């Protein structure tokens, strides 16, 4: 779900 | 803030968990290897930039389609375990991992071919391209191989089956407990469709409502494709209904093709619904409520994915659509967090 | 600053998916509906605060066991939405939804009984109890009755087999594509258990590797409970383990208990799952343990320092032979 998120 | 905006999005790539989603995507994953391996006749003996090179894996894929030398750029701390899966497979003679930027690292030498998975959510999600397209333009030999070279943006209207259940359960609640909920429907539509985040999920053939359409198209070699980048990348669209239904939105997806090397048959993986599950699933535009819409309802419009202001990393979509008769609308959207 | 904090929380109850999601749990609104409608001799023509309403759904079960009246007080904004479902289910002349916060909520008199499904996440995650327990003294009459009226903490220790399973990806990659990856175990490991959030996943009874303790019992009447609240509520635990398995750390979990008119919905991994799950303890890596290891410790629930209503959670413990061990967990945003 969570990639790139940062 | 960029100093503190790049080391947080290098720093989330730090943690496991989204390496194990990558990896764990067998269809992202293998269509690497097998895109690799299809260029062999231009890999073998030769050098190779992967660009973000993350783990590792596909700087080895490499290395086992037969390249020279892989110079693994990473500018996150995963380098570290990077350099270690080298070492594990006997390829640190080969495979170099280097820390740091692909826009400030110096490589002894231009290189045969860049190799890179630098797309997001919604395929420009996180804003990766243009450090893949600054490596082309510096070390890329003139006439050297891109894998994948090309990206290709679809779009189709969509009636969300799981959308659908959601905002119908308010009114299956007296059937189950006996209190009648129904007059929660149209809140729970609000709070469901009427935000502006684009929605990752993955949806199935039973949720498109009209054939997609590719809206945009990005050839990595293309000289002029980082300003196009920075103006917008995107395009009109129009479609007739396969049918009636709700109509909830658009969904929007990319495929990215390798070249197909000496087989002459290109290796495309593709992230649309009609395919295989992949981890980037779908890319979502809900309308502010449902429309209805029948058999041969044109839909048309435009759709522009940018950078966000506030995050040059954070994916924007404006959307401007029409159904059949309906008034022009316009929606802006951005990646959900 | 709390009239922000306040806000906030308030806030992240005005949108549907909290609610769809309580009310979809099949075994807590099942178990609140029978709670309720078992105590229909002593709801029949009585009076009945609900803390807490949300949209209304617990109010309206008041009606269905015979209370004359409901005071339905809630202070997210679904209020409005709750005050649409009573009129919708012809109750406006007996169930009044009232907005705000119950601790300044104007009641027009003292009620028979509260009713409230206040549990968060490790059973005091969002500290709400507080909350139950002003509107009980300032609002429910003497020998009232308080729905769910007491709740029980229960530890084990576990080994979680999703967790097992994702450190153990990285082995299995030579299989998928023939690139090894098993080096990368130790740091999976540091990732997902070296940090210090609770990790609120549902696990189920094969995870489990002892008999689950008590831990505490809180009797929501009983005198100073709100100041042991803040001060820290838990116990000290032993158990001895079922057989050989890596020990991962500890499962957290409650129960509540129902006048019985006894009816108990529990959150347990060895009964239905609920949307509450269970509140994951990780040690920092695998231990192992065997058939009979002797494992002991204590478990504190207390309000983090930073932050009222979000639950820390300090353990000590004890495996085996192992030096006694502690850690200091908050709960994950």
């Amino acid at each position: 779900s969570g990639x790139g998120k940062g | 803030t960029k100093s503190e905006r790049d080391q947080l999005y290098y720093e989330c790539y730090s943690d496991v968990s989204v390496h194990e989603e990558m990896i764990a995507d067998q269809v992202r994953t293998e269509a690497y290897r097998l895109g690799i391996l299809k260029n062999w006749a231009a890999l073998r003996g030769k050098t190779v930039l992967d660009v973000g090179a993350g783990t590792g894996i596909l700087s080895i894929f490499c290395a086992q389609a037969g390249a020279r030398r892989v110079y693994a750029v990473e500018a996150s701390a995963i380098w570290q375990q990077a350099r270690e899966v080298v070492r594990l497979n006997g390829l640190e003679d080969r495979v170099h991992v280097l820390p740091g930027p692909v826009e400030t690292v110096e490589l002894p030498e231009r290189v045969d071919a860049i190799v890179s998975e630098w797309m997001g959510y919604g395929l420009l999600h996180e804003s990766m391209l243009s450090s893949v397209l600054h490596a082309r333009t510096k070390w890329l030999k003139e006439g050297g191989l891109l894998l994948p070279a090309s990206a290709e943006l679809f779009v189709a209207p969509i009636s969300d089956q799981m959308l659908e259940w959601r905002l119908g359960f308010w009114s299956q609640v007296k059937q189950h407990y006996g209190v009648d909920m129904s007059c929660m429907e149209s809140f729970a539509t609000r709070c469901l469709m009427g935000h502006s985040e684009i929605v990752v999920q993955d949806l199935s053939g039973e949720d498109v409502l009209a054939r997609p359409q590719r809206f945009a198209q990005l050839e990595l070699a293309r000289a002029g494709l980082e300003q196009e980048l920075e103006a917008g990348v995107g395009g009109r669209f129009r479609c007739s209904c396969y049918g009636s239904a709700p109509l909830h939105g658009f969904a929007v997806w990319f495929q990215v093709t390798f070249p197909g090397g000496d087989s002459e048959k290109p290796l495309v993986l593709s992230t649309s619904p009609l395919h295989p599950a992949t981890h980037w699933k779908q890319a979502l535009l809900y309308l502010n409520e449902p429309v209805p819409v029948e058999q041969d309802t044109d839909i048309s419009g435009e759709i522009t994915l940018l950078p966000s202001p506030d995050n040059p990393r954070r994916l924007r979509i404006l959307l401007r659509y029409k159904v059949g008769d309906h008034e022009e609308k316009t929606k802006d959207f951005a990646m959900e967090d």
